[PDB]
């Protein structure tokens, strides 16, 4: 079970509750030039 | 790493003290692809004429200044061939680079926050009525915030809520940069096109709003220069236009 | 379902590396870890960010509409414009993103109760209800026995009382590529009309009525609708709304306070 | 005629269930997808972003811009007293309750991980000084002197070209998770600042400067239990 | 499920090719594309004509009959001749084709309500209903307790109130190769009788009644029937009917207007 | 005795659903099909056909 | 699922809602002689 | 499912082996078998300790809560703090271990009865009930029509009367690694506050109400909740509680007797 | 439309039954297990332990 | 049957009622040094 669809329509399906994907780099690091933590920022 | 040089069209901007430029959400602006296109026509793509720096009017940062906001892309009309193409074209796409300049000596202190809020919606001071479109956009001068509650058919310009009903200190979620007089004097932000539909009318839709709010008040002693100007320069990038008809007088 | 990062052992250090020092004017958030500034042991973390996902966060029913219709003029049926800006509980959660794509799974709860009167002696059979979704531009009924109720093309659901609540699924039915919760524009091209998100909201109406013709004494019913978004995608996170809502149509607000007042700067309760 | 037996729990509506349901609109064709920049997938990404903290929540400043300004001065008076002090607990402490981290923390009932706080010095370029910032683990009273605050997790910040320093709380707790609400069993410590050296400025420069603080979560932060936020109420129909 | 044709790039052209010019007296519809007369880019169209199919268009229930029978002479049962020319909503949709083959999936909705009287004190058990389809030429009942009700060969359905609505499926039961909606002929060979489609319609009758014998006080019930065509095939498309319908039996009409009046030839609202 | 649990949405009639139903007439034999010219399959074919447009919709 | 029949009769089956076949040439082009768009009609 | 050990044959023995003699001051329980001290035959034992397991012992429903709410101020809804120290039957069984991990399978039984009054003539439809679990720290409703009842995020169950009792499953939701039934400590770090296990119990509250708005005459309902632990693990067995319980909050007791009095030391009944 | 026939004993609650039930909290993550000394698994282990017997149960 | 799970969650499973594992040595014999029944305890 849990992987059998009894309805042809795609909207008639269970929610995707077992997906884990992350990408925090979009907001935390938006700078064009790479910054190294050990090296001075400026 | 302090020095940076930007060249676009026939204009060039040079800075000697600055930080690394911030690309909006990590995606550089580009042209629309065929698969994502919906229109059926040949788009006109000016390159040098409609993609260059345009310097707006400057403002004075006084000690009691609460802040200012601008509502692009309508503010960019009637300047060059970018505005002229807007009048004759029903649809358009563009990306922008925003450069804000403010300089001071080593004996001056203060801080500024430069943030671009996409699809920012402003509420009226009177909750039971609406305001005219002149209040949101004037296209010639910046609109000023206020440090107290105001009344009338106008937006709530209180700095506490910023006119959006949200905390002023939480605006850092959007792409932003800070201008600290001790460290830097220029801020540069590159923004890509963000909209639900691939193309939309420029006149009736306000894609993003540029807000500058002084968190740290400007202070100086006697004998120092009291006139500190703030100047904003924006340059369109990858301008594309579909749909040609008679010019719209507005 | 991966776990969070583990902690790495550290020791005393004296060198020219400065992980702590940084510049906040660049617009970048520092990535310093606790091991960088302190001496830490080695621990294995099995904690997982499994319930912080958008799909799980939005995956729970919430009330969107409530109205009453009676069985004994225009009080025999209810009309609702489908919008998600009528209940504060779900409005605040869905205003944290600018654009969103999702598929709703609507359900309804219907209850009936006799009205208090001088004479209450009556014997009635079971009750049946009909719910009809009118597509945008379709004819709208004006009476309980109007001709629009025969749903030749429009969808309809019939639910006899005493059974399980009805449930239906609706796909992405937006003209654009996503649902624009916030729209900074005017309806007309001359910068006039209605300013707000009402222009882009073109969802149809909903009609509920009683199938039974009449009753010896008045009976009233209440319908509650719950929505659950699934297969959801979100863009452009937004700060949470501080001020309480005033009107459903617009985002007008009143000046509020950022945080609760404290006695002094160095006051620890 | 397959024989079936109904089980308890049938014919009920639970909010937190995943079941297939018939589709109202059969064979509907949706619009093609488009790439919209800035796709959030987890709610901890928003928590990691830095936000300004209203430290100066004293009366009269909660409806202005002075709540975020931590004033600093150059003088010989009151050099042995704390600059600021507040509770580390992110869930209910008024200082950091309404921040971006706090707002997402109030939709949950359990939390764990580490938090990092950075400070920006908004002063004249000619000014120089040093500061001491300390975190005291719970189990004792709030420190009242710099000698008490130098026995914990502390870092010495030298104001200069970098203009920012980061302090990290290394998740010292007896259990794996804590509770967002205030409970005596699980509580955090206190944050305090002190004067390592006085601030020296040359003649002709402003005497007083300001400091701003930003708070954000680390990469080991997590929340498990799900509840509703207590910051929203609806008195009547809108 | 294929998509529509894509657009091909075009450029300036000066030659003797004349795609735009054509002749409309030949009876052929021009196949000119927008690329032929303008300069266009290249776009990929993923739009599909999936809901424009006849099967999906006809695939939705519609009301065909409504009547009332009472429990306390001839008012205790209802008689219906099976025809699809009684409701305008479905009649207009099915008159766009001359011949059609389809299989119906009939369902019924039955509701009951007590009648308003001076004395209303009564306690009654659940109610049961019987529906019988009499084949053409079969005996027709004349009373509620008549002998025809025992369905030795005729089909019947018994539905107790409170359960799900009953549903049945009926195959193609036409003498000819298709259903002739429009028939231009007379019943008799001497060009007399009844002119119209009534001659070819030989469908049987339907009978509904109450299984319970009597009640202390009068009770009335209403039955609604819905039809859904499936496995459908259509021929000879026809123009839509402009004038509103007058009588079910024939196609008589009144003179109407083609379009709504405008102020002038060059009037743009 | 297979254990089953009823789900919300049961015992309802939705117009736009496809479910199997018992046949009233079992083992009925239909008439053989015949080729009738002019079989429409999609409703966009009728739209493509040219039609006269009442441009002069003025009064009278 | 979606392809299993629990009833012997053919009428006791779901509707064919996933079929897409078109032939607009019957009505748009009923002429006996072929007409080329580029070439003149007459 | 293995069986118990079999018996081995024995015979007469005279040697220096002393299985019977041992020392009880060491703290060890003797392992002497009946064959060691007597002459026994050989028997095969098939008895199995299959129902003495902790999982089977705890695997049976028990009542945990009972309250009444009425339909006609604060009597229209019931509030319960989730604790397992309110019924003696299950409290004694769960106090034989110090720490335990388990997953509950809660079920509810709801019954309604009309109240005795001078006037009892009324006709009412079926009744519906809602049960909401408020997570710790969540807002608590103060009225039947309060805004907290719309469960945007909190779980809820709707059960119409006449159907099967509702059932739900809850996982391990403790902050620590197990449930501490006995806690020998104080809430505050200054050895003050509340002494007992109440400090560690931070479970949320439960709310039950009537969905129907009103009735012509008063009606009262009673809800009973049963818990069944499954997937259970136990640690640190404890002696059974001799004295009867006095208060739910604490373990206060009164002096009792170890065993029932007998007439004399050598009295055999 | 699979044909099913209900059997006697449906729609009842028996204390001693094992049936699957929907979970109120989906995808919840539990705390990691820890080794706690002294794990009892059967109730006969407690019975085997020696206990003092009150033989002199006379009055007083 | 009896080994098929129709629900994704692990808590939504039947009780483990067919497990028999014992270890009485924890309580009956907690002494550090081994004691032999035949040999004298002390
Ligand atoms: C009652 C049966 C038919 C019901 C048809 C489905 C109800 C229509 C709702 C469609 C819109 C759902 C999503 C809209 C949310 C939004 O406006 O952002
Ligand atoms: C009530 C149970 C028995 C019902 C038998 C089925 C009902 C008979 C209808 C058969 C004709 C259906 C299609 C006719 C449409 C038409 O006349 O064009
Ligand atoms: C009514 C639907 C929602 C019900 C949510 C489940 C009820 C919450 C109970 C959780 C705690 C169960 C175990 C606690 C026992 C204990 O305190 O030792």
């Amino acid at each position: 079970y849990t992987n059998i669809n009894f309805y042809k329509d795609a909207a008639s399906s269970a929610s995707n509750r077992q997906e884990l994907q992350q990408d925090p780099g979009k907001f935390t690091d938006p700078v064009k030039d790479l910054m190294v933590k050990t090296l001075p920022a400026l | 790493d302090r020095v940076r040089s930007m060249t676009l069209g026939n204009s060039t901007i040079t800075t000697q003290e600055s930080a690394n430029v911030v690309v909006g959400y990590g995606e550089w602006p580009s042209y629309l692809s065929d698969k994502e296109a919906t229109a059926e026509d040949q788009p006109t793509q000016p390159d040098v004429a409609t993609c260059r720096f345009y310097t707006l009017e400057s403002v004075q940062w006084e000690k009691s200044s609460p802040g200012w906001w601008w509502k692009f892309p309508e503010a960019l009309k009637n300047m060059g061939l970018f505005g002229q193409n807007m009048h004759y074209h029903y649809l358009g796409r563009a990306g922008y680079t925003i450069h804000v300049q403010c300089n001071a000596s080593k004996f001056h202190q203060g801080c500024l926050l430069v943030v671009c809020v996409p699809e920012a919606e402003m509420g009226c001071a009177d909750t039971s009525t609406t305001f005219p479109a002149t209040e949101l956009t004037t296209e010639e001068e910046p609109h000023v915030f206020t440090s107290d509650s105001i009344t009338g058919k106008k937006v709530q310009a209180a700095v506490c809520n910023a006119g959006m009903g949200v905390g002023v200190g939480n605006l850092t979620i959007f792409p932003h940069q800070w201008i600290n007089l001790r460290t830097n004097n220029s801020a540069t932000i590159v923004m890509p096109y963000i909209n639900s539909v691939p193309m939309d009318n420029m006149f009736r839709h306000y894609n993003f709003t540029l807000m500058i709010i002084p968190f740290a008040p400007l202070n100086f002693n006697e004998g120092a220069t009291a006139y500190v100007p703030v100047t904003v320069t924006i340059a369109p990038m990858y301008a594309e236009y579909n749909g040609l008809r008679l010019a719209s007088t507005q | 379902d991966r776990t969070v990062a583990n902690t790495q052992p550290s020791g005393p250090s004296n060198s020219k590396e400065i992980p702590a020092l940084t510049a906040v004017e660049t617009g970048h958030t520092s990535q310093v870890d606790p091991s960088d500034t302190l001496q830490t042991r080695h621990v294995v973390n099995f904690h997982s960010r499994s319930e912080s996902t958008v799909e799980n966060f939005m995956g729970r029913a919430a009330c969107v509409f409530m109205d009453q219709y009676k069985l004994n003029s225009t009080d025999n049926f209810a009309v609702w414009t489908i919008n998600v800006r009528e209940m504060a509980q779900l409005r605040r959660k869905c205003e944290l993103f600018t654009y969103m794509r999702f598929d709703i799974e609507m359900t309804m709860v219907i209850t009936s109760c006799q009205d208090q009167g001088t004479q209450l002696e009556q014997d009635m059979p079971v009750l049946t209800h009909q719910i009809m979704y009118v597509p945008p531009g379709g004819p709208i009924p004006a009476k309980v026995d109007s001709y629009e109720w025969q749903t030749s093309t429009n969808p309809s659901v019939f639910w006899t009382e005493g059974n399980a609540p009805a449930r239906m699924s609706i796909p992405f039915i937006s003209v654009g590529n996503a649902y624009s919760l916030f729209y900074d524009g005017w309806s007309h091209f001359t910068q006039d009309g209605t300013y707000g998100y009402t222009t882009l909201n073109a969802m149809g109406k909903l009609f509920v009525r009683h199938v039974n013709k009449s009753s010896p004494h008045q009976i009233t019913s209440t319908i509650r609708v719950y929505f659950k978004p699934k297969h959801i995608k979100a863009w452009v996170p937004r700060p949470p709304r501080l001020c309480p809502y005033i009107n459903k149509g617009d985002v007008n607000f009143v000046v509020t306070e950022v945080t609760d007042a404290r006695k002094s700067i160095t006051d620890t309760p | 005629g397959v024989p079936v037996l109904n089980t308890p729990g049938s014919t009920q509506f639970l909010t937190s269930d995943d079941f297939q349901s018939p589709s109202a609109m059969p064979q509907f064709d949706e619009t093609p997808e488009m790439h919209i920049p800035g796709e959030v997938r987890n709610l901890m990404e928003m928590a990691e972003v830095d936000s300004v903290v209203p430290v100066n929540n004293i009366t009269g400043k909660t409806k202005s811009m002075e709540a975020y300004q931590i004033a600093v001065g150059t003088g010989n008076t009151d050099k042995t007293k704390p600059i600021f002090s507040f509770q580390m607990d992110p869930g209910y402490s008024s200082v950091l309750k309404r921040t971006l981290l706090g707002e997402m923390l109030n939709y949950y009932a359990h939390w764990s991980g580490s938090v990092k706080l950075t400070f920006l010095f908004c002063g004249s370029a000619m000014a120089t000084g040093k500061l001491l910032i300390s975190y005291s683990p719970p189990g004792a009273s709030v420190p009242s002197s710099r000698k008490d605050a130098m026995l914990g997790t502390h870092i010495i910040w030298d104001i200069g070209l970098q203009s920012s320093c980061v302090l990290c709380v290394p998740w010292i707790s007896q259990s794996h998770y804590r509770m967002v609400q205030q409970d005596p069993y699980t509580s955090a410590g206190y944050i305090t600042c002190w004067y390592q050296t006085n601030i020296v400025v040359p003649p002709g420069a402003p005497t007083s400067c300001d400091v701003l603080c930003f708070a954000s979560a680390c990469n080991d932060f997590s929340v498990r239990l799900l509840r509703d936020t207590p910051f929203m109420a609806q008195p009547g129909k809108l």
